[PDB]
């Protein structure tokens, strides 16, 4: 539904809610991969750029107009080659940038989905829904992928058939 | 019981643009554009700029009356003039390839002036010369470096003079031809009515006849002058026979050139800055890849750019729940 | 397996079957949120060029070919920066937009899968076969998010017992 | 958790382990569709580029420098543009072409748990651990689509109802 | 019970290239690339072009006697040529620095012939020169915008002549020189044997001295004519002294230049069209950000691309069921 | 019982870049960069090179007694002098618009001499003129191409010569004249002080009088020769007319011109290569997009780009298990 001004320690994590009470608790490794992935991002498209030096200066008379024109247009190609490949460059990489945190995030959910499979159930908000009770310690568990599942398959299979009648 | 999996919001108003969506407010984002300039003309890569206030550099290579006289620098990246100078040619004329004399002088390793024909040493011609255009603290004057020859008695022998450069350095060497008004001024000015200027290098072979005729006044001035220049190599000498008409050179000027830059005009002063780009309305730090400050620049500048923004989305999407 | 002819109002959408019959909706949601994406997309190409006022043309004499020869390595120079840097633009960009639509489909799918669950099983087609019977109405509660699953998942439990045995 | 030296064969595919013993066998379908979309990749890269007949020299004399300098401004300026541009076209491309790669693989990898669902857990690695035995039959029908579920279905719960007791 | 998630199709062949894919059929697609012209020299954002159709630039500022002479327009933003032009130099010459001339000429904002030295003010020399070169109806003529002069009974009296610029407009003046065969021609025509012009302005100081040598006939010629200009400032005078050889202004041209365009080689006719981008083969309706008409373009024009299409991709694969 | 899905491995170490990610360990990839060159001069397209080992162009056109005379190829693509030739201008001197000659004789189509005016035509006038600074076995000698006439007898006649040129091809024409150190010199030569060359095409009307002055001895010489050209048409004919002072042709260069190339500047030697792309440091083999060999190159040629590496991922990340 969108994001969350209560993780503040990282990029992409969980919000947890049970008995016990609720917080954000951020996945540091992929975090650290996205912030170090963007980091080459910017210094790429900044450090690519080779320059050297160059007087750039109007220094033809007006017998010389036809030269003059010739720089003019050279002048003007270059602008536009350079103002058009920035701009365009800008769009295409920030689309790239946006999607690659969409990754992330889903990777996240599925590392998840997998641990829990019929244990819980998803909403369709990135978030699932136990059927059997999970404490502070069975959230960690969750989180650092030591969740063990035939723990509350029984108590969660039964609350399924409760569900159903 | 819930465990839900999400992404980092925070207060953060910086917006991004996509490829497929406009205006997207992000966590974090960094400009890739230079908008920003110190206001001030620098040091470029650590030497100073050759900063001519009102003066062209005509008139400050001629030895102008009106010039500031300190205007010896060893060594310059840059030449800056106004946009517009005042003190150009005093006497009206012009220079001969002067676009490309500009150019050379645009950036030099090291000037040095020397005397190469003393004033003192022309003992059978006036070198007196003068004009009212040309004051220079209210007498009548001229150019410095540069010495008008008129005749003496009521004569005008021809002038034979050679000058070897003895130095191991190129020598920018000046002089001009008068283009009178009239046959009176002519011979008044120089007694023989038919006149030439030819001088003479390993490379140079001019010959010079002054163009006699009624012209628009100028300051006052119908008559004209025009300059000219070489670079006398190292062990060349340049030769000089005149029987009229001729300007001569009092002093030349030692010359190292190892590269190029341009003239900027700008109105702006001299900051006690240094930069690797300085642009005419003022210098730019030059870390980023893109700048929108002024097309004009010189140094190692990043890529001029029509645009007033390029931001880079680095966080995540700030639509917070 | 491919696309749909019969789904005439809009991008993405469904088809479902069953005894009252069959037949195409489409998502108006993501279908128009593709649409304006892929005309941002196409706007951004076009007007992000800056053009000036020139005059290209030859103004050179044959005492001036030097010149003339200046000027055209720098006409064929920008022809070369522009057919290149034009020609791969559209390829990186067909790209993109292909799996735009790909990543639209997809989510599509995972909306309904995670619905559905164990009443109804994946062909690999981008179908879902269902356990027990999806009238129209359970259908149109398949497309809007609304199904409710404890309806169905005694009734479809068994006919996966009858097809175990 | 990484590549596959022993799968020569291909570009994706499958290790297995069973009773009767372990190998690797590779997807040639989705392996030669890669094979062919990265070499259209570099065939475009390259094709696109249109090269005309030029002679770059340097023929202006010492009372013609400004024009050297023109002329030393329009080099440098390409130079520049194709410079960045190749770099940046390498670094994006490249960054495309790994993500087709891992694009692929999960696509192989979902071909595989839409087929097996609970008959089989998955472990987080890529692999799926089996309730039922698979012999060496059993798998070559999961690699070509034709895994049949019922089979194993009975056999397969029972299995977990061994493991939540 | 079933329900499939899908995406839509239709009956479409456009095809699309992606990076890895080539001739991907799609459901609608976007040409980038403007490949379309109308055939046509239009007004170009709104000002006519100087279309001169077999006259060249020197011809039609000279007042060529074939060419057209209803070819006044006050202002224009590009000139069209030929591709090859018949109405030149109807007399075998040269115009000089003519390339700068044409490109100054190539787009004006206010143009305005007027006479600036009336034929019948030459009291003591003959303006009647003439040649079979340049008829205009049968006799023997001349340009109607410049006169030959030649010598009045059996004598040429120099000639010293002013003329003070009292316009605010700047002025485009034209003289010339005829380059005699030989000194029996020089004599017969300008009684003098020995010959100069000179012309001056606060910027121009020329000598022009004849050269008479032998030479090919070209049009059965063997002098030559050698034409010259500058642009005389609002308040500035031009003076022309001679004695022989003089080709004098008549007209002159009151000029406003604010920028630049230059010369179209095109076959087309003018239509009664507006473009902001002309080509020599037909305009362009500027939109899309590159085109692939003819690289020769005036105007805000798309990028010139050597390519036969452009094609995004905007809806999805056409793969049908 | 276990079924993993995963993708191919193997020992290669080759590293690429991403955008994200800095070497990455990749199965296969492929460089879009060209870095290696053959070391050799190349046929470009097929045609061979005008090679001049220690020649420039002038020497080689002139005829210099040193150059090699089997240096006559039909046709050539480009040339390639020397960084810095040894054998140019015998006599000190200089040629007149010399790099727009070279630059029309970098590409040649059709290249033939032929004798225009024989040596031994000149019945009154000596054609013997020779000099110390160009020996050609140890007696002194001169430029082949090119005579030097002095006075014969105590006379110097008017020289009037024509030459039509009756070929299809168009001519390539070289004269000169000579600037003597002083009037002594001046009729010792020439008899006559005063002195003209006049030169007439149906395009060229030159005239040239010497400029005799005191000057710098370059080679022992205070005396300068300047040299100049035109393109004589088909059906045009070229005229000289000559009291003194004249170097005046023997043979001309039939010249067929269909393109430009330019000079190179090449250490190298010639291999038996054909290339579509020639650098000064050896032929590249343009297949790829990109290279980094070295900027002043030839041909249809690759992108230059200042880079080590531009390399694409083809296979896998090569991270094994
Ligand atoms: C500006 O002044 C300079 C002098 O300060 C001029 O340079 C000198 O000119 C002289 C005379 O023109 C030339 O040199 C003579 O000596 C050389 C040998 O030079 C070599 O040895 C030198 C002496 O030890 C070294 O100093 C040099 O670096 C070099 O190693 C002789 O070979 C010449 O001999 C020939 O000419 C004579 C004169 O007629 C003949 O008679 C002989 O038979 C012989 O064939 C020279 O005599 C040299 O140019 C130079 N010398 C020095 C020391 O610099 C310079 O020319 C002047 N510039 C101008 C344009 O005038
Ligand atoms: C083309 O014709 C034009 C005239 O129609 C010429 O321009 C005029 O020339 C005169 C004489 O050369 C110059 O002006 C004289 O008056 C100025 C004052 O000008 C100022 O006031 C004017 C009069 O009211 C205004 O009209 C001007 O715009 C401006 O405000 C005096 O200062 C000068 O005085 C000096 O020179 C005299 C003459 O010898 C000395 O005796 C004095 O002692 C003093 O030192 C001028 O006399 C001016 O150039 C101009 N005037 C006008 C009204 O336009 C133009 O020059 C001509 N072009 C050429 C090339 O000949
Ligand atoms: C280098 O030499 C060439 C000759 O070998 C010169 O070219 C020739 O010059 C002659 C005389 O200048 C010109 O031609 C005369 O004949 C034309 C007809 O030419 C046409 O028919 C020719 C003859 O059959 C063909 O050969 C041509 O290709 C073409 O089809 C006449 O029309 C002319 O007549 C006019 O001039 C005469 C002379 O005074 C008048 O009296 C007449 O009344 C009439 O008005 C020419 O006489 C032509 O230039 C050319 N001829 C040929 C055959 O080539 C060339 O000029 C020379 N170059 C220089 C610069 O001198
Ligand atoms: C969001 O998109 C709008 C288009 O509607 C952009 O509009 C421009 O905004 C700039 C920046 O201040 C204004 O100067 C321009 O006048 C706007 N253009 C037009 C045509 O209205 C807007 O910039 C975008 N905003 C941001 C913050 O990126
Ligand atoms: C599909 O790819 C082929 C390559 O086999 C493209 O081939 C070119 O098609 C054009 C367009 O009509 C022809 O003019 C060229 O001759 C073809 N080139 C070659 C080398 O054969 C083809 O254009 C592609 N088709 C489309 C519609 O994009
Ligand atoms: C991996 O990244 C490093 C940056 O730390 C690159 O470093 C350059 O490597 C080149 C190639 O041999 C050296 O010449 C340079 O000196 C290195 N630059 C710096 C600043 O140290 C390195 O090239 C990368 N390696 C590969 C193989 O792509
Ligand atoms: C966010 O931005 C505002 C504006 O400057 C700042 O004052 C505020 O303290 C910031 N909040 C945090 C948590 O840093
Ligand atoms: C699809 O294209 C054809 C060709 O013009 C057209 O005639 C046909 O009617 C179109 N079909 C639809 C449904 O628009
Ligand atoms: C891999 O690379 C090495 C180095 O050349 C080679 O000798 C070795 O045989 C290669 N291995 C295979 C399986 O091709």
């Amino acid at each position: 539904e969108g994001g969350w001004q209560g993780m503040v320690d990282g990029w992409y994590g969980y919000h947890h809610s049970n008995e016990q009470g609720s917080g954000y608790a951020a996945d540091k490794e992929s975090t650290q991969k996205a912030i170090d992935g963007v980091t080459n991002k910017v210094n790429s498209i900044i450090d690519k750029m080779n320059t050297q030096f160059e007087a750039v200066g109007r220094e033809f008379n007006n017998l010389e107009r036809r030269i003059e024109n010739l720089n003019k247009k050279m002048e003007d190609g270059f602008l536009d080659v350079w103002t058009y490949n920035a701009e365009l460059l800008v769009l295409m990489e920030n689309e790239r940038t946006l999607d690659f945190h969409d990754s992330n995030v889903k990777n996240l959910y599925d590392k998840v989905r997998l641990q829990l499979r019929d244990n819980a159930k998803e909403l369709g908000n990135g978030c699932f829904e136990f059927y059997h009770r999970c404490d502070n310690e069975c959230m960690e568990s969750v989180r650092n992928g030591t969740y063990d599942y035939p723990q509350y398959s029984e108590e969660a299979r039964l609350k399924r058939e409760e569900i159903s009648s | 019981d819930q465990i839900c999996i999400g992404y980092h919001a925070n207060n953060s108003t910086e917006q991004v643009d996509t490829i497929m969506e406009k205006n997207v407010t992000v966590t974090h984002a960094q400009d890739i554009l230079e908008k920003t300039h110190n206001g001030k003309l620098c040091n470029l890569d650590g030497v100073k700029p050759l900063i001519l206030r009102d003066c062209s550099v005509a008139g400050w290579l001629l030895g102008n009356p009106m010039c500031d006289e300190f205007l010896n620098v060893p060594e310059w990246s840059y030449i800056v003039e106004k946009i517009n100078p005042a003190n150009d040619l005093c006497y009206p004329g012009n220079f001969n390839d002067y676009e490309e004399l500009k150019h050379l002088l645009s950036r030099i390793n090291h000037f040095e002036k020397i005397q190469i024909i003393p004033k003192s040493s022309w003992s059978d011609h006036e070198a007196s010369g003068v004009s009212s255009v040309c004051p220079y603290q209210g007498r009548s004057s001229f150019f410095r470096n540069v010495v008008w020859l008129t005749k003496k008695d009521n004569a005008y022998p021809t002038i034979k003079r050679s000058y070897n450069n003895t130095n191991q350095e190129d020598l920018l060497v000046l002089w001009g031809i008068h283009h009178p008004n009239d046959a009176a001024e002519q011979t008044r000015l120089y007694q023989n009515p038919t006149t030439y200027i030819s001088v003479g290098t390993s490379t140079l072979n001019q010959r010079l006849v002054p163009k006699i005729a009624t012209r628009s006044k100028v300051n006052g001035q119908s008559g004209r002058m025009e300059f000219f220049w070489t670079i006398l190599k190292s062990n060349d000498a340049i030769n000089f026979e005149s029987n009229g008409n001729f300007i001569a050179p009092e002093n030349a000027y030692k010359i190292v050139k190892k590269g190029d830059s341009t003239i900027m005009k700008s109105e702006l002063e001299y900051g006690n800055c240094n930069t690797k780009c300085q642009t005419p309305i003022g210098a730019i730090n030059s870390s980023m890849p893109f700048h929108n400050i002024h097309p004009l620049t010189i140094g190692e500048c990043p890529k001029y750019v029509k645009s007033n923004r390029l931001v880079l989305a680095t966080g995540l999407r700030n639509s917070p729940q």
